[PDB]
């Protein structure tokens, strides 16, 4: 199957052996077991180039995975502020929310994210989201100790 | 009306199926070629089979191999697939461990009770239940003692919970003349109350247990000398398993 | 990436020679292998020597067709193991096939693949080819295909069946077969195309103009489609790159995976356009099995062009008949038409009835109109069912007679399954 | 599926069964000496099936069919060793056929039967001529039949047993044999042509206007049938090709398994034919009862299968038409249970003096008459117990007698069945 | 057991229905008797369930039906746990099926209380 090794290759980070892939006709969008597009992993473990070379060839940049994970809800979690104005550059949905009820901007304050959260922001991101529990991005601030946090999200 | 063995069915042949880059891969040390080599053969050489050749096939070789990972090896995770290799060995082989393949074993095996991983103390215990079920009380009886009195808190608790677990499944009948009563009160009793005495509480308690499970064998009258010289305030600790534990 | 093609009865081995002929010349190959000039290495392995050996395995119960292979044109392409034949034949019989005579060389044969793919470095899968209403084409075949399963069970496995038509049929059991080995082989193919001896009879008197077609007749046509298919795998083009593409891209049900192939043009040797081809691929005439693809819905459809094709009057020919004709498509289905060319013309056979065409179209396509087929076997097989006619052959070859009603029972869901997607 | 084994037993197996060779050795192109001096390869394609020399054994009580079979045109060819013969005869006794003198010979002649198929590349199965009013044909040879079914029971057994009447023969027991071998043959054969003596008479003496019919103008009508319906398995073709495959379009109920045989055109002995018939001619020689060889009317009843055999160099085209045609047009006459019943093959080569010709095997209900009349003059005969003590004086019980009178009503009834059922 | 031990042989005969018959024959010597002053019985069962996988394989009908029904009279006596463990796994899926349907059928303990049948010296007894 080309489709997955097309996964292989985003998540680990080969940004040769992607063009190789896609130029023998891959599967942009290929689903590996519980939904993840190439687009989602080159998105989580920090691959530029690969994230703008599957983006510019028709990636899904609103696809969700089994748990509605979404690639802007990955790039968030980590961390990767280079990846995250690419993916909303490129129409991303920036109050996505997943199967337990967060946005990307929960994701990015929890990890402590603060410029990705300010970017997050701008986009206009709801900061008042809630999650399962009922929390929001503001609320995180304040049971987390973070005044970093709670100034920022405030502005 | 006499019942069946099931094990009459034909038995299966592993030794053909080792790999040649199997002995360099387990005496590597490179701890992903030892696991991958170990849980090679334990996925697909012994787990499939259900019974191994009792005629003519020496295990000794391989089962010494896997004493020296679950003794010395210090991946906890090439012990665990071990161990679980050894009880496939002693559970699809009944009848075989008479002492070399069981001995092979033993003592590395109650040393590696110190292992406080859940799924390692799973697997290390489960598989001396194996090599007890068919050696029972061959050589354990006697070592199991030994490494009851073990300065290691875990491997106290551990190998007193092993005489426990072997205690309720102790079997009759000769005469009154087995060696548990050979070596009761001189070695079983004094080594059991160092468990009921010890610093820690749950070492303590499952020294109870595995005196209760005690008397529940030999009759609560024979130990009332050694009850006595215990605590009142122990006695009646070891008396509440007593009414509970079945063999 | 190097695919293995197994021939099984004579449907298979004799189609599998007009495939082999066929293949060597889209390939430059002649036929004691030598080549004066990869993608095509797919298909066919190397000597030493410079000689080019298909990945291939012939069987039958019976020597007499593969003993013509092996005394013929091309009895040098092939190594002699790789032609297996047995002794007494499955006299039209499944449960010989599978049961009493398929058990005495299934061994030999999987041994014989083992050396195929034993040669292989990463390889695919299996194509299979053979016939419904034969004995060893239905029973040996699903012996094989459940058999392959297991000792190569992490890969592809398509099928290229027959499909029985009264006009050359041998047998009257071969409703029976064909439900038994549709039975027993549904599980283990992922993919199937079907081909209605009835349709290629039809077109060959039609638009090759012949009073009665022979069987060599009914093959050049059907080796013409089945390079068409298998195009993809042989020269590297952009769609249907691999086997698991197939599945992608035409099934998105695992029991609903028989496409219905259609092939334009069909030109007697006594040039069309873009457009011309691309209507007369949604012309029942020209279908593979015949049915009425105006009656179900399309699941999805592919077009393999070849030759002479500028991708612009593609795109033109397309939205001819995506506005021009009402193709229903069921509602969740990308809807998307899928294309692949490749620029080589289509080759034909020199002697051949067939004319080289500038250009060729091979539409596949999973309609559910292709259930009225499974309807029509069903039916005769009901029929004799009825009486338990003819039974008695097959439970005094090793098969219990349930069997008979565990299969009707999937055909019956199979029919039940093709009406729920399309409604 | 090659080698097929010949056997021919009785005084009437060994007519038939020599007037065969006589047939198929011109065929094929062979001479009494037994070399080829043919010129067409669709000759020796297919000439291991009945020749090494003819896989051919004679089997008989009375030896003097020995000589009558060596003295005949194509005597010399066989197998010296394949001759068995025993001292006496049965004396249309199937009793000393079966149980008694028959069965004391039958051993050796196994044995011959072994060695024939010991050097087969791949066997088919057997091949056995004989008549049925008979002593030695029908109770020798229906034991043969057992004790071959029984060392040989991965292999098909077809017979070619021509059944008694008045008109050939004035002996009253013969329905007693023939009644007692019919008891066997449906238990104990794959499939069996039933040549009628009755229907054998009736067309040489109304159809080719011979008013004393011989057996030699009755063997010309059965030689001419055999070879036809073997011309699948003699000649290079792909339908009905080997004995199985046979069977198995052919019977669709095991003990359903007797063939009426007919072929066209019928032609005297040596006689001069116009131009040659035409193929709707021919094809209308099928529901023509005047050219089935046995005494049965298939109007009366239902095929449940049918094999067609052109002979000829013709046309393929008109041939499918005409059956595709006979079939719809009498659509109430064939099964409707049965989809695609009816099978057509056509050889190339014709027979001997004709320039077309077309066999027609069927499996029709009607058959039932024919067991109808042995049945009646079975019982007739049994009622009164006549000429009993000659099979009892052998070892036979009377039970079987009744044994086999209902085995074959149980046949009839189930041809009867058959013919009533519908598909609704 | 002697008598079973002579007759084992004929399961492995050209003739079916010999075959056919002599399993109905074994079959019926246990129905009737049973397996009692068996010197090795574990012996003896491998000895009779060693060819019931090919038997039940066999091509002729009658040696396929008389099998299970052979099968069935050893469950009828020490089933069904053994014989799953040891033979119902590598017989067809359709007929593993007929063999529970024919275990329902049968009422009464798992070793039958009373043999219909008795032995020289225990009829007496
Ligand atoms: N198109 C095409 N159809 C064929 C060819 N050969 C056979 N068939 C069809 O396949 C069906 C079954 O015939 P076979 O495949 O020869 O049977 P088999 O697989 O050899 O099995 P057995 O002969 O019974 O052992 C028939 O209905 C034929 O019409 C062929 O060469 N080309
Ligand atoms: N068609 C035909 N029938 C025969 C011939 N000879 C005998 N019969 C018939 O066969 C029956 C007599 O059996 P027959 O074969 O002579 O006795 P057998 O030698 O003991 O087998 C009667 O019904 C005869 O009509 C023959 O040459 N041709
Ligand atoms: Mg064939
Ligand atoms: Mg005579």
């Amino acid at each position: 199957d080309l489709g997955k090794k097309l996964l292989e290759a985003a998540r680990a980070g080969q940004d040769d052996e992607v063009r190789i892939l896609m130029a023998n006709g891959a599967d942009v969008n290929a689903t590996d077991a519980s939904g993840l597009t190439p687009l989602h992993l080159a998105a989580t473990y920090g691959h530029l180039e690969i994230v703008e070379v599957l983006l510019k060839h028709g990636a899904d940049v609103n696809a969700i995975d089994i748990m509605g994970s979404t690639p802007l809800h990955l790039a968030a979690l980590i961390g990767h502020l280079e990846i995250v104005e690419v993916l909303l550059k490129h129409g991303a949905d920036v109050n996505a929310v997943d199967t337990w009820g967060d946005t990307p901007l929960h994701l990015a304050a929890i990890m402590g994210h603060l410029e990705i959260v300010e970017v997050l922001l701008k986009h206009g991101a709801d900061v008042n989201a809630q999650d399962k529990f009922g929390k929001t991005a503001f609320d995180i601030s304040i049971d987390n100790g973070n005044e970093d946090l709670a100034e920022i999200l405030q502005k | 009306n006499a019942v069946d063995p099931f094990e009459l069915l034909p038995p299966s042949v592993i030794l053909d199926k080792f790999p040649a880059d199997f002995q360099t891969r387990i005496s590597s040390t490179k701890w992903k070629d030892r696991v991958e080599a170990l849980e090679e053969i334990h996925n697909n050489v012994l787990k499939p089979v259900k019974k191994l050749a009792h005629k003519n096939q020496d295990y000794s070789d391989y089962l010494r191999v896997l004493a020296n990972v679950i003794q010395k090896d210090a991946n906890v995770q090439a012990v665990t697939i071990a161990a679980n290799s050894v009880q496939l060995l002693c559970n699809s082989l009944r009848s075989n461990f008479t002492r070399s393949y069981g001995a092979i074993v033993l003592v590395p095996l109650l040393e590696r009770t110190k292992e406080k991983k859940p799924s390692v103390n799973e697997a290390i215990c489960s598989a001396l239940d194996a090599v007890a079920t068919y050696c029972g009380f061959d050589d354990c009886l006697e070592e199991t003692l030994n490494y009851m009195k073990h300065k290691t808190p875990q491997v106290r608790i551990e190998c007193t919970k092993f005489l426990t677990r072997m205690l309720q499944g102790w079997k009759s009948d000769g005469p009154l003349q087995n060696q548990l009563l050979f070596k009761l009160l001189p070695e079983v009793t004094t080594a059991v109350l160092k468990i009921v005495n010890d610093t820690q509480p749950t070492t303590r308690n499952t020294g109870f247990e595995c005196f209760a499970t005690l008397m529940k064998l030999v009759g609560e009258r024979e130990l009332a000398d050694p009850l006595e010289k215990l605590d009142n305030l122990k006695k009646k600790k070891i008396y509440e398993y007593y009414e509970k534990v079945e063999v | 990436r190097e695919c293995i093609s197994i021939h099984v009865g004579q449907a298979g081995v004799q189609i599998g020679n007009a495939c082999w002929e066929l293949y060597c010349l889209e390939h430059g190959i002649q036929p004691d292998g030598q080549m004066p000039s990869d993608s095509f290495n797919t298909f066919f392995s190397e000597t030493g020597a410079g000689k080019h050996v298909p990945r291939a395995v012939f069987v039958d119960l019976e020597p007499t067709v593969i003993d013509e292979v092996r005394t013929g044109t091309y009895r040098q392409l092939f190594h002699p193991e790789q032609l297996i034949t047995g002794k007494e034949d499955a006299a039209n019989n499944y449960a010989r096939g599978h049961y009493t005579i398929g058990k005495e060389i299934i061994d030999l044969v999987l041994d014989r693949i083992r050396k195929l793919a034993d040669q292989c470095t990463g390889l695919q899968g299996f194509s299979v080819f053979h016939s419904f209403g034969g004995g060893t084409g239905s029973g040996f075949t699903s012996l094989l295909m459940e058999r392959l399963s297991v000792d190569y069970g992490k890969k592809s496995k398509l099928e290229f069946s027959i499909y029985p038509a009264p006009q050359v049929s041998t047998a009257v059991v071969e409703p029976y077969n064909s439900i038994l080995t549709t039975h027993t082989t549904l599980e283990h193919s992922d993919c199937a195309f079907m081909v209605d001896n009835e349709a290629i009879y039809d077109i060959c008197r039609r638009n090759l103009d012949i009073e009665r077609p022979t069987y060599t007749n009914l093959n050049r046509l059907i080796g013409q489609i089945v390079s068409s298919i298998t195009a993809s795998l042989r020269f590297d083009g952009a769609l249907n790159v691999d086997l698991t593409e197939f599945q992608t891209n035409l099934v998105p049900y695992p029991r609903a995976h028989f496409p219905l192939a259609t092939y334009a043009p069909v030109i007697s040797a006594e040039q069309l356009s873009v457009a011309e081809i691309t209507n007369a691929c949604f012309e029942p005439a020209n279908q593979m099995v015949k049915c009425d693809p105006r009656h179900g819905k399309y699941m999805a459809c592919c077009l393999l062009y070849r030759g002479d094709v500028v991708p612009k009057d593609v795109n033109a020919a397309i939205a001819t008949i995506k506005t021009k004709r009402t193709i229903q498509f069921v509602d969740w289905c990308p809807t998307g038409f899928k294309v692949g060319i490749n620029y080589e013309p289509p080759t034909v056979v020199p002697g051949g009835d067939l004319a080289k065409v500038q250009r060729a179209v091979c539409m596949l396509s999973n309609t559910t109109a292709i259930a009225e087929a499974w309807a029509r076997l069903d039916h005769k097989f009901d029929l004799m069912y009825a009486k338990r006619a003819f039974v008695h052959w097959y439970v005094g070859e090793g098969m219990e007679e349930g069997e008979f009603s565990e299969a009707r029972e999937d055909m019956a869901a199979l029919e039940k399954d093709y009406e729920e997607v399309g409604v | 599926m090659r080698e097929i084994v010949h056997i021919q037993a009785g005084q009437c197996g060994n007519q038939i069964g020599a007037k065969f060779w006589e047939v198929i050795s011109d065929e094929h192109g062979i001479d009494p000496t037994g070399s080829y001096h043919g010129d067409s390869d669709l000759q020796l394609e297919r000439i291991n099936v009945y020749y090494n020399v003819p896989r051919a054994i004679l089997v008989d009580l009375e030896p003097g069919t020995m000589d009558s079979v060596r003295s005949g045109p194509f005597g010399q060819i066989f197998r010296p060793d394949n001759f068995v013969f025993g001292q006496s005869g049965a004396g249309n006794n199937w009793a000393k056929g079966h149980y008694t003198e028959g069965a004391e010979l039958v051993d050796s002649v196994l044995d011959v039967v072994r060695k024939e198929s010991e050097s087969c590349d791949c066997l088919q199965g057997f091949q056995l001529t004989h008549s049925l009013g008979g002593g030695t044909g029908s109770g020798m040879g229906t034991l043969l039949i057992s004790k071959i079914r029984e060392e040989y029971p991965d292999r098909i057994m077809n017979t070619f047993s021509v059944v008694p009447s008045p008109k050939v023969s004035d002996t009253v027991v013969e329905p007693y044999n023939a009644t007692l071998s019919v008891h066997q043959l449906v238990e104990n054969t794959d499939e069996t042509y039933c040549i009628d003596n009755e229907a054998l008479y009736d067309i040489c003496f109304r159809t080719l206007k011979l008013t004393t019919p011989t057996y030699g103008d009755l063997n010309h009508l059965v030689s001419a049938t055999m070879s036809g319906v073997t011309t699948c398995l003699r000649f290079p073709g792909q339908l009905n090709a080997d004995l199985r495959k046979l069977a198995v379009n052919m019977v669709p109920f095991p003990r359903l398994h007797f063939f009426m045989p007919g072929f066209a055109p019928l032609t005297s002995r040596g006689s001069q034919q116009y131009r040659a018939l035409t193929v709707p001619e021919l094809t209308q020689q099928m529901f023509d009862a005047k050219n089935m060889m046995a005494a049965c009317d298939p109007r009366h009843g239902r095929y449940l299968t049918v094999a067609a055999v052109f002979r000829g160099r013709m046309s393929m085209k008109e041939v499918d038409e005409q059956m595709l045609n006979v079939q719809n047009k009498n659509s109430s006459y064939f099964v409707e249970w049965i989809p695609n019943n009816v099978k057509t093959a056509v050889c190339d080569i014709p027979p001997r003096g004709l320039k077309m010709s077309a066999t027609f095997i069927g499996n029709s209900t009607a058959i039932q008459e024919l067991f109808k009349r042995i049945s009646e003059q079975f019982t007739a005969m049994f009622r009164r117990k006549a000429f009993l003590h000659w099979y009892t004086g052998e070892g036979m019980d009377e039970m079987e007698f009744t044994e086999a009178e209902s085995n074959m009503n149980d046949l009839v009834s189930e041809y009867q069945q058959y013919q009533d059922a519908t598909a609704d | 057991q002697q008598t079973v031990n002579l007759m084992l042989p004929s399961l492995s005969n050209k003739l079916p229905r010999l075959v056919s018959s002599c399993v109905k024959c074994l079959a019926t010597i246990i129905e009737e008797f049973g397996f009692i002053n068996v010197s090795d019985i574990n012996i003896l069962l491998s000895e009779i369930l060693e060819p019931l996988p090919k038997l039940s394989s066999h091509a002729d009908r009658n040696v396929r039906s008389e099998t299970m029904n052979l099968i069935l009279q050893i469950y009828k006596w020490f089933g069904k746990e053994l014989l799953q463990e040891l033979l119902l796994e590598k017989l067809k899926p359709i007929q593993q099926r007929d063999l529970s349907r024919m275990f329902e059928k049968y009422e009464g303990t798992i070793p039958p209380k009373q043999q219909p049948r008795l032995f020289q010296w225990a009829v007496p007894a």
